[PDB]
This record gives structure tokens, sequence and C-alpha cells, in this order.
């Protein structure tokens, strides 16, 4: 019934190979601080397109001035 | 009158020396050849802003 008889604390759980509940419980803000750093990467390298500018940089208060367009009335033919 | 400068657009101008208006107006006066119409034929028209 026990793995080890002399010890009852002591229970073996599900695995694969190694990919015991612990393991992943230990691993998981490897992996969420690895996303963060993923998609702050992309944010970084789009942040001059103009789709990206005219979605989501513009309507960031404070910030939002600097991504604009300020040529006057003088403009594209 | 004798020189020529045929690499500089009307559009060019627009926010270096001149508005686009005025650009525009400038450009209007001289006039240009516009392809083939209808029956064939090379007719003339008023110049636009990227000739």
């Amino acid at each position: 019934i026990s793995f080890f008889p002399n010890k009852p604390m002591y229970h073996v759980q599900p695995h694969i190979s190694f990919i015991t509940p612990e393991r992943t419980m230990k691993t998981i803000p490897a992996f969420s601080r690895w996303a963060f750093a993923a998609v702050a990467g992309v944010f970084v390298f789009a942040m001059q397109v103009p789709k990206v500018k005219t979605t989501i940089l513009q309507p960031i208060a404070f910030i939002g001035d600097h991504f604009k367009d300020k040529t006057p009335e003088e403009d594209k033919w | 009158a004798c020189h020529s400068l045929n690499l500089i657009a009307w559009r060019h101008l627009v926010g270096v020396t001149h508005t686009a208006d005025e650009a525009k107006q400038m450009a209007s006066e001289v006039e240009y050849e516009d392809g083939p119409d209808d029956e064939g034929n090379m007719f003339k028209r008023p110049g636009k802003l990227s000739d």
C-alpha cells in the first residue's frame, strides 16, 4: 500500500519523466517573466508601425504628445 | 528659358519654398500632354501637382 513501509511519509506522484507537479509549480514564475520579457521586446521593436501608433500609443496620455504628426496645413500634396 | 531642371516635381516644393495651394496654382498655368483618349488622339491638359 505504501512505497516505503517503514516511513509512510513518502508518496509517489503522477509524472511523465520528471514533469512532476512540484517542479512545474516552481517553474511557473520563470515562464511568466520570460513571456513578459518577450512581450516587452516585441512591443519595443514595433513602436513605429503606423497602425500601432494610431491605435495604442497616441491614446496614452503624457507620452501621446511625442508620437504624433506635427506638420501644419502645408502637408502631403 | 534655356536650361532644364527635369528632375524636380511640383510636389517637391510644397513645404520647402511653397505651400500646397500656391504650388497647385502655379502648376495649373503650364500645359502638358495627357495620353490617348477614346479614338486615340493626343490632347493637352492643365498642369497638376505631380508633374
